[PDB]
């Protein structure tokens, strides 16, 4: 008895029938497979993420000062792990911040100089590393708009 | 039918299809109409992984096995690893469709009309399994088929584009790779290097530097040696060691595919740099080190000192010291002591795991990195449970780095077998005593006694 | 010998792959699916 | 008709048919 | 143990001693083969011509 | 211990290459047939 | 034994009133959860903090009581500590880390409402199961 | 006539009282060192720390074992993957403390079962038969690599190896039950269904054979010796035999090609070890056997237990006790 | 339209796959109806171009 | 999700995919159409 | 008479599709009126526990096992 033939000849149940893809009334799965729904409840696109965004890249420049210190020493795990370890909320940040196409481009200069930076230092080329941390801060700090 | 018979041809319907071992143009056209169906394959997969998909999980959850390629691709990912839209797959799909179906059109054409025998009509695609100039010029041709498309990879990652790095500064991104490593030295300590522990024989790839570089160099050599097997003659030494049939390039060719496929699964179960994890799911190593990793962080929020406890057996159960020294996790992960991911990187000096790093510079990013990949280990059931096999059944996941790994082991085995019985055979036929002994001429019987 | 073999094959086939596919699509609607 | 292997055919057939049927109910009858 | 290793050589004694046997070895095999250049039988697997 | 890694890198590259010359030396052209 | 109107009766506030689930709204929670909590809360434990618990037992002695759904679906808007003393939103799923984690980007009320029902229910059902743990 | 040539020769040569042939050149000294270390270390190997927890477990004979309780404790679970020669220990003490022998002894005896296989199809290309021998001993080769290789590969260390032991391999078979439900994988059914069909089918082919066989000798003579090595007549009858089988089972179901018949014989255990080599392969990467766990539930929402639910609970009493002192949390990763 | 338009293409694909594989084998079949094939070989292709050009345009 | 252009063709891909083990299926029920010559 | 020439006969065929769907139908309906829920006792989805027992309805006693079952299964 109580049968359940797939969602067309019985009825929901508390727990048994899949075939379902729907039979919720809840509203719109996003798609026949999703129990999820689309964009538009509770969370709101840019809400207040913007002022975290920008506390990010402040702390970020923060950390980027710190290089030129460290490559005077003959330290090169420091800068790589410097760069990497914080540096990771700041690719998506710069990345969602940016909306007219001077901040984009800049921001793929910006990561272009991060790129030379890294790679310099896991060559262990002095001048290198610092030449592209001065370019880094020139991006970075000329980014604040 | 001549031709498809077991009197015309002494071979079963079962083995059918070594009756066209002699006969060319439908031998091609089976070649061909196959290649349509992997075509047709990859297309409709990537199609129906599209059509599944859902923005919420990443990619590793949804059990996607072709999306994550195309991804590591560099095509709709943005940094960190989400995915900003699935058009450039729909594409792919689409477009290996048309063509498989072109492909399959032609396998049928030249199986059902085109001639039996392709050496009477056109004298430049005929060959005959024993001639060795037009086995090395086709083998020459393919080869630099194959040279071409890895320059086509490493053009792709240089110039159009760029590839998806995890090694990138700022967390896992696209980036054009403009300095890969040439050095012939580094390049081929991959190959020569041992294949045990804490070597890794090509599947310890780190950065993507290594991967542009010996691409650049198996691109080089794929092409010289298919210029130079298209010129000249098999030389005296390989004239007499090797057997020359048909039956024989196959199995030649089945042994090198067997280790292909072994070399495949392991790479995909160890290797972060072509596998990120942020779309493969975390590795083996990978989800025991988290777990670690969150517990250590977990217990240094209660103000325990970490790196003073005493663990039950008095070794340590925070941080130990490896054979080699370094710094590592301690507990039962210290077998998998030689992990490198990009998430723990930062925690590494050259001394090992750092210690006033931990203490002191630990990131809430790191945090979350380690709790998703212990939440979402590789481990499962063939019904997909997901979690441990004593686990109840809740959750539904199974990491698509287990599936990969099976089914290629799996696969490359029985072509390793495929490689055992057609060698076998091709040699006892080129011998002459394939099908019995003789009844006449045992050899047994003209042999000392013992 | 009016209806050939791999004829009533076929159907006996396509009947018996049915009835299997009904019981997986069972292991997943109904009891004994979690 | 009715030879033995008739009979014994059909004591074998006859109730696999009836509990095929009654398995395929099954599968449906959900909690 | 773990230091990656071309081959796995650390000693150029190690190396310059694997040497010999190979070589030993290829001059043994050229004793028999030795002055062959063509002799092409043509066909499945013979090399019936020594 | 040197010495001993010296004296197994030898007894393997010795039993490798007699193994890889042996397959070399016209192995197919041993048979009962000819 | 059914799913009757007594055993899917729910504290619903503080106070102690009390709300009825039903029945889609069972199944929707028990989908999403196991969607989106299962991973690391299946079976009602905390795999990565096992202190912290999701039984009621647990809930009833946190600061504050998160023994009712309303308390939950705040815990979802808002997650703190177990006294309560600040806000881990950083380092757990919620609405308020929406960026952070994009699980919740979707989430809509009634279906924070669902979850949260669904937590408070099963313990109704299994009573011993529920964040127990492997021994039972 | 060279020296190269003179010894090709003598060593392809078919009237040696043990064939060496080229593949032997690889099988004689690696099985031999192999076996020769086995020995020494079964009596005086001293104890060595598996769990890499510096909890030295015995498995010699004069460390107060028996054959049965005896053993070759796998490597340290410290060293893990990484290779352990002797000449990578500072002395001999410490390469016997950390397990350098089994790594030893089992990477010589996978080289010998690989190069024992090339040496079988050798001598059978050499005598002129049909070269297959070697694809059946392929299953076993395949089931040890899975158990000695593979699964040390996939689970990341060689202590996760079988010891080469009795009660080291029924410790290895119980906490393989318990991390990974190898009862509920189709491929060890598969397996179990392979070996019981090959018991079957020997038995029944023995039987069918030698009831059948032609009345040559007196009673106070062995049966066997009606037969003469050498004969040219089929010493049983075949038509009897299968007269038999008929009327036991079916007359449609029986064989009389003996060919098929013999080829069936050959298939049946070798494709069950395959496919059970498989499952250990498969499940080394961690995709376990069916997980039917709380899957009855009543229309309230309790669980009813199954069948599986006990093997569940079976699982999980070897589970929380396996290397009791070996886990820090709370995950088996 | 692209909708409408890939609904055709599949349609005629379907009719095109169901006869092409009957054709070839019947002996003789294939030349004699050869440049009907052709037709619709190019309105298969005219209709996968319109397709590629709906798209395109519509983003 | 598909484009909305395709979401209505999305059925077929739901099946698709599945295609080419039919195909081998094939080779053996056109063997059996020829009597397994 | 052998197998295959009754299988590809026709007046099998006419005989056999009279017989085999109704069959079919009938062990349908054996359950799906849940006559044999009744008939083996096994207990329905929703009769594993009642309001005054919440545990496993064991049997404890031999001789009187028809009288404890028939209370267990009271409700
Ligand atoms: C017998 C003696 C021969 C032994 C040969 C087999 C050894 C295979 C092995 O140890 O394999 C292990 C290695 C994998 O190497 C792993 O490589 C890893 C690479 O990861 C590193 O690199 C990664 C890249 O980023 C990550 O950074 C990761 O964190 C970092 O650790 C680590 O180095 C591990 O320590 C290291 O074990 O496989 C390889 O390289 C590829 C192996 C080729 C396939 C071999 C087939 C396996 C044999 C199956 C036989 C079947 C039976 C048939 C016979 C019948
Ligand atoms: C005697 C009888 C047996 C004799 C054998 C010969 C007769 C064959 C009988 C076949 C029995 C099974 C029939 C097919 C049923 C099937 O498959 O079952 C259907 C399932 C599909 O079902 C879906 O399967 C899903 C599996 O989860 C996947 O999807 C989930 C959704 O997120 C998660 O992402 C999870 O991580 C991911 O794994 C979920 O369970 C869905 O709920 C469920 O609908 O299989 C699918 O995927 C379908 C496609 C499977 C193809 C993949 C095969 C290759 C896999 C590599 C294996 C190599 C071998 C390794 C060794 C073994
Ligand atoms: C990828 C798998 C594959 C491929 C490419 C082939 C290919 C071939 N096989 Mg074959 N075979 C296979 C699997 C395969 N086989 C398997 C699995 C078996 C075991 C059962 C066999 C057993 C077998 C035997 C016993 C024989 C062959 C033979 C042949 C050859 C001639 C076949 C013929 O005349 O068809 C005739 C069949 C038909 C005309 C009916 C099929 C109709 C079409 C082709 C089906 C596909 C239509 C497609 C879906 C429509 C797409 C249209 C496109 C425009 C989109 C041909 C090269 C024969 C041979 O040796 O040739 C000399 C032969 O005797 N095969
Ligand atoms: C590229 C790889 C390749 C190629 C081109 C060939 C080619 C050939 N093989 Mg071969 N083989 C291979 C790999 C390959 N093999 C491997 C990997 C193995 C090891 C298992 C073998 C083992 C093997 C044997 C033992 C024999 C051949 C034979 C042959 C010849 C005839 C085969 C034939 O007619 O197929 C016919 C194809 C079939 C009958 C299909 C059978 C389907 C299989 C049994 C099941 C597949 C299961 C699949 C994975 C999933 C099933 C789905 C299902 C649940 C719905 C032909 C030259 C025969 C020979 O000697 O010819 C001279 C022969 O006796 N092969
Ligand atoms: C590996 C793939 C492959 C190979 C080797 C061949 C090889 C060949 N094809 Mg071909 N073909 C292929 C794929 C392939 N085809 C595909 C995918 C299709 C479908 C689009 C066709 C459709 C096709 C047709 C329609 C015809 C051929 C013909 C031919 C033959 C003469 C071709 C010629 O003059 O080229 C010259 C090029 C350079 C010298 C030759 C044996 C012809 C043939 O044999 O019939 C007379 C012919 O009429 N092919
Ligand atoms: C798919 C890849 C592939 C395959 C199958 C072959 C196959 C072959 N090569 Mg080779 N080769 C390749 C790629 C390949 N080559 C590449 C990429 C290069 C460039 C480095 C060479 C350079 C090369 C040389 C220099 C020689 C061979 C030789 C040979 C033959 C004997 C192989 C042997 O005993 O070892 C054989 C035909 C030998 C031969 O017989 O020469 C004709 C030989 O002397 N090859
Ligand atoms: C059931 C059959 C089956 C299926 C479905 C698969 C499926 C798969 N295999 Mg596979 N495999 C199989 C059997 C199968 N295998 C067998 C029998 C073997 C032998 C034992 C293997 C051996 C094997 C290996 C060795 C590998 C795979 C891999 C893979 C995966 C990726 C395939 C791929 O991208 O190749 C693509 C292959 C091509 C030839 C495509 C060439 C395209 C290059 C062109 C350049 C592209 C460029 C960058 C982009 C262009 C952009 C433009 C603007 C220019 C995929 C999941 C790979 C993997 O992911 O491993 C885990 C892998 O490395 N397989
Ligand atoms: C009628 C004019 C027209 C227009 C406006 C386009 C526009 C486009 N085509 Mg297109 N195309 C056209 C005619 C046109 N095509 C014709 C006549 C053909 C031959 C039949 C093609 C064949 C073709 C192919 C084969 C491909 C394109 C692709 C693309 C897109 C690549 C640019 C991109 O990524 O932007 C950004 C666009 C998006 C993010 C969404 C699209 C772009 C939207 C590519 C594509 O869609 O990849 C995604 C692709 O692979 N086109
Ligand atoms: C010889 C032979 C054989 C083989 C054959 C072959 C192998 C074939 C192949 C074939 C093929 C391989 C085919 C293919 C086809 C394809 C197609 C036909 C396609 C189509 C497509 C479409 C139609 C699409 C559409 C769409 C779009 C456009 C968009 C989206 C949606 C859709 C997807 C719908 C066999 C074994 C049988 C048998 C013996 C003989
Ligand atoms: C891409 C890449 C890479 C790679 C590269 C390269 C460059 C590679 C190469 C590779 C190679 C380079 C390989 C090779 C191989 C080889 C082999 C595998 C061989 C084999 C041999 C044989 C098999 C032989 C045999 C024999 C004998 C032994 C005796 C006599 C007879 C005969 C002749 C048969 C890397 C990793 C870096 C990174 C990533 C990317
Ligand atoms: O070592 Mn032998 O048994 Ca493979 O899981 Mn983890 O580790 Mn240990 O525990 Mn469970
Ligand atoms: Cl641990
Ligand atoms: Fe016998």
């Amino acid at each position: 008895s109580v049968f359940g033939l797939i969602g067309d000849g019985t009825s929901y149940s508390e727990g048994a029938a899949y075939g379902t893809d729907q039979a919720d009334k809840l509203y719109s799965p996003y798609s026949v497979y999703s129990p999820e729904g689309e964009k538009s409840l509770y969370k709101p696109d840019s809400a207040e993420y913007l002022a975290r965004k920008k506390a990010v890249l402040a702390e970020t420049k923060n950390r980027l000062q710190k290089i030129p210190g460290y490559v005077d020493k003959k330290e090169w795990f420091n800068v790589k792990d410097e760069l990497t370890r914080y540096m990771y909320e700041t690719r998506g940040a710069v990345r969602s911040l940016s909306s007219s196409v001077t901040q984009k481009e800049k921001a793929e200069v910006f990561f272009r100089a991060l790129e030379d930076t890294y790679g310099a230092a896991t060559l262990k080329k002095g001048d290198a590393v610092k030449a592209s941390n001065d370019k880094a801060i020139a991006a970075l700090d000329a980014f604040t708009a | 039918i001549a031709g498809r018979d077991i009197e015309s041809t002494g071979f079963a319907w079962w083995s059918g299809n070594a009756r066209l071992i002699n006969v060319s143009g439908k031998l091609l056209g089976a070649h061909v109409a196959h290649a349509g169906l992997m075509v047709f394959w990859a297309g409709a997969m990537v199609l129906f992984e599209v059509s599944h998909f859902v923005p919420e999980k990443p990619t590793y959850e949804q059990g996607f096995i072709l999306i994550q390629h195309l991804a590591t691709l560099g095509y709709g990912i943005g940094p960190g690893g989400e995915i900003t839209s699935t058009v450039p797959y729909f594409a792919v799909g689409v477009i290996h469709l048309i063509s498989s179906a072109i492909l399959g059109f032609g396998g049928i054409y030249h199986s059902l009309l085109g001639p039996d025998t392709l050496e009477e009509s056109f004298p430049f695609f005929g060959y005959d399994w024993r001639d060795k100039n037009k086995m090395t010029t086709i083998l020459g041709i393919h080869l630099c088929l194959l040279g071409l498309g890895s320059f086509l990879l490493v053009i792709k990652a240089m110039y159009l584009g760029g590839v998806y790095d995890t090694w990138a500064p700022g967390g896992g991104d696209v980036r054009y790779i403009t300095t890969p490593t040439l050095n012939p030295i580094v390049i081929f300590g991959y190959v020569f290097r041992s294949p045990f522990g804490g070597d890794g024989w090509v599947v310890s790839v780190n950065n993507m530097e290594d991967v542009i570089g010996g691409h650049i160099w198996v691109g080089i050599l794929c092409i010289v040696g298919g210029i130079w097997h298209i010129f000249t003659k098999p030389f005296a030494w390989a004239r007499r060691a090797f057997v020359w049939s048909g039956e024989a390039y196959l199995s030649y060719s089945l042994a090198a595919i067997s280790l292909m496929g072994f070399t495949a699964a392991l790479y995909s179960w160890y290797n972060n740099t072509a596998y990120p994890s942020e779309l493969y799911g975390p590795t083996g190593p990978e989800a025991s080190q988290a777990q670690a990793f969150t517990f250590l962080v977990r217990d240094q929020r209660l103000g325990a000192n970490v790196s003073s406890a005493q663990g039950p057996t008095g070794l340590g159960k925070y941080l130990m010291r490896s054979p080699s020294g370094e710094i590592i996790f301690g507990g039962e992960t210290m077998r998998f002591w030689d992990l490198r991911a990009p998430w723990v990187e930062p925690l590494r000096g050259p001394n090992g795991l750092d210690i006033n790093k931990i203490k002191n510079d630990i990131q809430p990013w790191q945090e979350r990195r380690a709790a998703e990949y212990m939440t979402h280990a590789p481990l499962g059931s063939l019904n997909s449970v997901g979690g441990v096999a004593t686990e109840i059944n809740s959750v539904n996941y199974v990491s698509p780095r287990s599936w990969l790994c099976c089914s290629h082991f799996f696969l490359a085995f029985f072509f390793l077998v495929g490689h055992w019985w057609h060698a076998g055979r091709a040699r006892a036929a080129a011998a002459g005593f394939e099908k019995g002994i003789d009844r006449d001429f045992e050899p047994v019987l003209s042999m000392t006694p013992l | 010998g009016r209806v050939p073999l791999w004829l009533v094959g076929l159907v006996g086939g396509f009947a018996v792959i049915t009835i299997v596919s009904l019981f997986i699509y069972g292991s997943y609607s109904g009891l004994g699916s979690s | 008709i009715f030879t033995f292997r008739w009979l014994a055919v059909h004591g074998l057939a006859i109730p696999t048919v009836f509990f095929l049927g009654g398995i395929t109910a099954m599968q449906f009858i959900q909690r | 143990a773990r230091f990656a290793n071309g081959k796995p050589q650390s000693i150029e004694a190690k190396y310059i001693m694997r040497s010999p046997a190979e070589w030993d070895r290829f001059m043994r095999f050229m004793d028999r083969y030795a002055e062959a250049n063509g002799l092409g039988f043509s066909s499945x697997x013979x090399x019936x011509x020594x | 211990m040197l010495t001993l890694k010296i004296l197994v890198y030898t007894t393997v590259i010795f039993f490798v290459s007699l193994f890889i010359f042996g397959f070399l030396s016209s192995d197919p052209s041993r048979n009962p047939n000819r | 034994i059914d799913l009757d109107e007594a055993t899917r009766t729910v504290v619903v506030d503080n106070a102690g009133n009390t709300t009825v689930l039903t029945p889609e709204q069972v199944k929707r929670g028990k989908r999403l959860f196991n969607a989106t909590c299962g991973a690391c809360h299946v079976g009602g434990i905390t795999k990565t903090n096992p202190n912290v618990g999701l039984d009621p037992e647990a809930l009833s002695l946190a600061t504050p009581r998160r023994d009712n759904i309303n308390a939950l679906v705040d815990y979802i808007k808002n997650p703190t500590t177990y006294d309560g003393l600040e806000s881990i939103a950083e380092v757990h799923p919620s609405i308020k880390s929406a960026d952070i984690y994009p699980r919740m980007r979707s989430l809509t009320d009634e279906d924070l409402y669902s979850i949260a029902g669904h937590i408070m229910l099963s313990p109704k059902i299994a009573s011993e199961k529920w964040g127990g743990g492997k021994i039972y | 006539v060279s020296l190269w040539e003179r010894f090709c020769a003598w060593i392809t040569s078919t009237e040696n009282r043990l064939y060496i042939g080229w593949f032997g050149c690889l099988m004689f000294p690696t099985l031999l060192t192999a076996t020769s270390c086995f020995i020494i270390a079964f009596i005086a190997a001293p104890p060595v720390d598996i769990d890499g927890i510096r909890e030295p477990v015995s498995g010699s004979l004069l460390y107060g074992n028996n054959i049965i309780s005896g053993a070759v404790v796998p490597s340290s679970n410290a060293i893990g993957m990484h290779f352990y020669p002797i000449w990578e220990a500072a002395s001999v003490d410490e390469w016997l403390y950390n397990g350098g022998p089994y790594q030893l002894i089992v990477l010589h005896f996978l080289l010998g079962v690989s190069a024992y296989m090339g040496r079988e199809w050798e001598l059978s290309y050499r005598l002129g038969m049909r070269p297959w021998i070697f694809v059946a001993f392929s299953a076993p080769v395949a089931a040890a690599s899975a158990v000695f290789l593979v699964y040390p590969i996939g689970q990341g260390s060689f202590s996760d190896g079988m010891p080469l032991g009795i009660s080291g391999t029924f410790n290895f078979m119980l906490v393989f039950q318990a991390e990974h439900n190898i009862l509920m994988h189709p491929f060890h059914m598969a397996g179990v269904a392979g070996v019981f069909g090959g018991s079957l089918f020997s038995a029944m082919h023995g039987s069918l054979v030698t009831s059948s066989l032609i009345r040559e000798t007196t009673e106070n003579e062995s049966t066997n010796y009606g037969y003469k090595f050498g004969q040219e007549e089929e010493t049983y009858n075949i038509v009897a035999a299968h007269g038999y089988f008929g009327r036991l089972i079916f007359q449609y179901a029986s064989f009389n090609n003996s060919r098929a018949l013999h080829f069936f014989l050959a298939l049946w255990p070798v494709v069950g070890i395959w496919i059970t080599a498989m499952g250990i392969s498969t499940m080394a990467f961690n995709l376990n056997g069916f997980n039917f766990n709380q899957s009855v539930v009543d229309s309230q929402g309790r669980v009813i237990n199954t069948w599986a639910d006990i093997l569940n609970r079976a699982n999980l009493g070897i589970e929380v006790m396996h290397e009791r002192n070996a886990h820090n949390f709370p995950l088996d990763l | 339209m692209i909708t409408a338009l890939t609904a055709l293409f599949v349609l005629v694909s379907l009719a095109l796959v169901v006869t092409v594989p009957v054709a070839l084998a019947t002996p003789g079949e294939w030349e004699t109806s050869k440049d009907q094939f052709n037709k619709i070989f190019q309105l298969w292709v005219g209709l996968v171009v319109a397709i590629a050009t709906a798209d395109g345009i519509s983003t | 999700k598909l484009p909305e252009a395709y979401a209505f063709l999305n059925p077929i891909v739901d099946v698709m995919p599945v295609i080419p083990v039919l195909f081998f299926l094939l080779a053996f029920v056109w063997q059996a159409a020829v009597s397994f010559r | 008479r052998p197998f295959s020439d009754i299988i590809t006969s026709v007046r099998y065929w006419i005989i056999h599709s009279i017989t085999i769907p109704s069959l079919f139908v009938s062990g349908w309906l054996f359950i799906s009126t849940g006559l044999a829920y009744d008939v083996f006792g096994t207990p329905r989805p929703n009769e594993y526990f009642t309001q005054d027992r919440q545990q496993v309805p064991l049997v404890n006693d031999r001789f009187s096992a028809k009288q404890e079952l028939e209370d267990l299964t009271k409700g």
